[PDB]
RNA sequence: AAACAUCUCAGUAUCGGGAGGAACAGAAAACGCAAUGUGAUGUCGUUAGUAACCGCGAGUGAACGCGAUACAGCCCAAACC
RNA sequence: ACUCGUACGGUCACUGAAUCCUGCCCAGUGCAGGUAUCUGAACACCUCGUACAAGAGGACGAAGGACCUGUCAACGGCGGG
RNA sequence: GCUUUACUGCAGGCUGUCGCUGAGGACUCUCACUCCGGGAGGAGGACACCGAUAGCCGGGCA
């Protein structure tokens, strides 16, 4: 039959109705009056985390990350700019919001590299995302087979690099077919057209 | 009073003293920051691609 | 100038003379979801667009007549070449 | 064109900027547990560099030194109280419900626990004309029908210092030196004898402002200048 | 663009952050020579200045495919313990 | 920032000591106030249409404007017959 | 470089609408959120703030 799990991940397919809706409501305001990195000891959504990555061992860790809502914080330009580069609300940036989330905590914890990452809720003026990080330093991890290429060097400072999950999806690599043509293998590569 | 040979009297302030990180006389002493090397405000060598051309 | 509503002239269609009515062409309506239509929510964004920014030009001191020539029998129309006419009113 | 001297202000540079450091105190109220028991002696009185008014130096039981708004009348001796409870008499600080209708009185609360906000400056007072549980109904020394709670303290009497603008400053050195001791710009070129570039009544051959003197609220700053949103002008009619 | 606002220069110059000896990508919710067909991803040659875009002006400009190089395939999550 | 500030204030402008005075014009322009009616975008609401969508139409209607008032120590004006 | 009732824009101000956002064309309330308070609590209250959109103004700026 149906896991646990599949209970807390359904709950969470519409988080303003039933139970989900009266505890986002709660916290939130607990939230509101944490840190931007705050780590919390256990997953909210402990499927999406298990299904992440997550595991309760020694050296994984978790991190709640709250971000400003919004538009490009865009300076208006001082020199000569023509009409159409004259844009400082209405331009957004490239890069989204969780994966913004992401870099403001591997930096909070330096040695720490990132797995991945994942939504908890937004309300009128900020979203919250939670963070898998974990110590590629530590032997748990390094012995843990479904862990251990974390490790790797050439995985350092992952997260800014954008090889996150929700890195290559901001990248437009997700379909391996049409529209794929600008950004495989990579957008430096491309000219930066996507 | 002219900006020129008149006001070069009062020129006895002083400024840039030897950057005990990179060895210059680009250290600021009002400032305790390097002109040359950036020592006192970046932990990173002061460096920029247009002391060279741009294909070079 | 005046010009009749109904005279015997030659058709294309059926291919000869019989009576054409006169009508003046109405302006039909547009759909908003033609090419041209998509092009302009689409090259439009901040500052200048280009040709989306240009504002009706100007008018000519006298326009041409744009006329349907319907036939009687089969009922189909057809356009004509248009001519200089300050004001072109229809009898009977 | 360059920014208006009105934008330079807003940066807060040193030219702006008030001479803090060598300021003494801001005047507030005293905050009370309760029992309105407070009370304390006025031990001198001094000039406040910020207000150009005088400040009385107060001490109190608990071993509390602070110095206080100095109304008219207080002088050094007397004593002054703190709380509900407290008499009314000039100086003493209370709420307004506490206070008689008609009683002048200065540096009143704007909300309770603040500490003060209206009727601070030289000679001016309020003026107390409703009572109610709700309600308390004070008029500002600019004539305005403030509605306050009445849980807000306020000190009973006049500001000090009464009757200070009514000698002119007769000479630019003695404007000089009031203005040195405060954050203001000072003299001031009008806008009408600056160039095209900085400011809008600026250029022109002669000395004209070229646009209308009265100005929409709604103007973004840099063009907010002259008779702002006024509601007329002159004195005609 | 013989002016110039979209467009072009150009995602160029410059700036911020970071990895390695190489990076990145990568084992199809793919292709759609439509098929009884191909079978991870780079890169080279070609397709092709073709399709597509554009005050349809100046100009910008791929892919599938083929021919080659090098080839390699895997692991969790959950069900059940 | 103003502000350790609170209308006997601080902001924004014009005129530029004292003395005698500072006329008439609100039409236009500007600012401010009101406004039956008129104009006035988008969402939601209605009909139409599409098995969905594009799109046609209806109702309601904010600020703004029309319209009226105020105002020149507000821009400015103070003639011809 | 400067100007404006030159062309096209942009900040910015005003305004409707969307979300934040809850309880019973006008109204009550408190729980979000705001502010004051050292605290207990006080004041405001689904408004304000902020994100999006729409119309008006818009040489302050390009
Ligand atoms: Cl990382
Ligand atoms: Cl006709
Ligand atoms: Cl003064
Ligand atoms: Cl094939
Ligand atoms: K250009
Ligand atoms: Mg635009
Ligand atoms: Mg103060
Ligand atoms: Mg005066
Ligand atoms: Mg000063
Ligand atoms: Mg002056
Ligand atoms: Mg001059
Ligand atoms: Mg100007
Ligand atoms: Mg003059
Ligand atoms: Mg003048
Ligand atoms: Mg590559
Ligand atoms: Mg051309
Ligand atoms: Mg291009
Ligand atoms: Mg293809
Ligand atoms: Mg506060
Ligand atoms: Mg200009
Ligand atoms: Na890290
Ligand atoms: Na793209
Ligand atoms: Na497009
Ligand atoms: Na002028
Ligand atoms: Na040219
Ligand atoms: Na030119
Ligand atoms: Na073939
Ligand atoms: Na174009
Ligand atoms: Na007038
Ligand atoms: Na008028
Ligand atoms: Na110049």
């Amino acid at each position: 039959a149906r896991s646990a799990y599949s209970y807390i991940r359904d709950a969470w397919e519409n988080p303003g109705d039933g139970q989900l809706a009266e505890l986002q409501w709660q916290r939130q305001q607990e939230w509101r009056n944490e840190g931007a990195v705050e780590r919390i000891e256990r997953p909210t959504r402990l499927d999406k985390a298990r299904s992440q990555g997550y595991k309760a061992k020694q050296g994984v860790i978790v991190a709640r990350v709250s971000v400003r809502k919004g538009s490009a914080r865009k300076r208006r330009h001082k020199a000569g700019r023509r009409s159409k580069r004259q844009g400082v609300t209405r331009i957004t940036r490239r890069k989204d919001i969780q994966r913004v989330a992401e870099e403001r905590a591997s930096r909070t914890f330096p040695n720490l590299r990132v797995l991945n990452s994942y939504s908890v809720g937004q309300d009128g003026r900020q979203k919250w995302h939670e963070v898998i990080l974990i110590d590629p330093n530590h032997p748990a991890i390094q012995n843990d087979d479904d862990l251990s290429w974390i490790c790797a060097d050439d995985q350092a400072d992952r997260v800014f690099r954008g090889l996150t999950g929700a890195g290559r999806r901001n990248r437009g690599l997700s379909g391996k077919g049409k529209g794929s043509e600008k950004t495989r293998p990579s957008l430096r590569s491309n000219g930066g057209k996507a | 009073t002219g900006a020129g040979t008149p006001s070069q009297g009062k020129k006895n302030t002083t400024t840039h003293t030897k950057c005990r990180r990179c060895g210059e006389k680009s250290y600021h002493t009002k400032k305790k920051v390097c002109s040359s090397c950036g020592f006192g405000k970046s932990a990173k060598r002061r460096d920029y691609e247009w002391q060279s051309k741009a294909g070079e | 100038m005046q010009m009749p509503r109904r005279f015997n002239t030659y058709c294309p269609h059926c291919n000869e003379h019989q009576e054409h009515e006169v009508e003046k062409v109405r302006s039909g309506r547009q759909t908003g979801m033609k090419w041209i239509d998509r092009q302009r929510e689409r090259n439009s964004g901040i500052g200048n667009d280009g040709k989306f920014s240009k504002v009706p030009g100007g008018d000519k001191p006298t326009k041409k007549t744009d006329l349907k020539y319907r036939c009687g029998e089969c009922g189909k129309a057809h356009l004509r070449e248009g001519w200089r006419a300050g004001r072109l009113e229809f009898q009977e | 064109g360059r920014r208006i001297q009105g934008q330079r202000r807003g940066r807060g540079t040193s030219t702006f900027r008030a001479p803090s450091h060598r300021y003494k105190a801001d005047l507030e109220h005293r905050k009370v547990e309760d029992g309105d028991v407070i009370a304390g002696t006025v031990v001198d009185i001094e000039h406040d560099p910020a207000r150009s008014a005088p400040v009385a130096a107060v001490e109190f039981e608990d071993g509390d030194r602070r110095l206080i708004l100095a109304p008219e009348g207080v002088g050094v001796g007397d004593e002054l109280q703190v709380g509900v409870s407290a008499e009314i008499a000039p100086g003493n600080t209370l709420p307004l419900a506490e206070i008689p209708e008609g009683v002048p009185v200065c540096n009143v609360e704007s909300s309770p626990g603040d500490g003060g906000k209206f009727a601070r400056a030289s000679g001016v007072n309020a003026q107390l004309l409703t009572h109610d549980r709700n309600v308390a109904v004070v008029k500002l020394p600019s004539g305005e029908m403030k509605r306050l709670d009445p849980q807000c303290r306020a000190t009973i009497g006049v500001v000090a210092g009464g009757g200070r603008t009514d000698k002119p400053f007769v000479k630019a050195g003695n404007k000089h030196h009031k203005m040195k001791a405060r954050g203001t710009k000072w003299p001031n070129v009008r806008g009408v004898a600056m160039n095209a570039v900085d400011h809008p009544f600026g250029g022109g051959g002669r000395q004209h402002p070229g646009k209308p003197k009265s100005i929409s609220r709604n103007a973004p700053p840099g063009r907010k200048v002259g008779d702002i949103a006024s509601k007329r002008t002159g004195r005609g009619g």
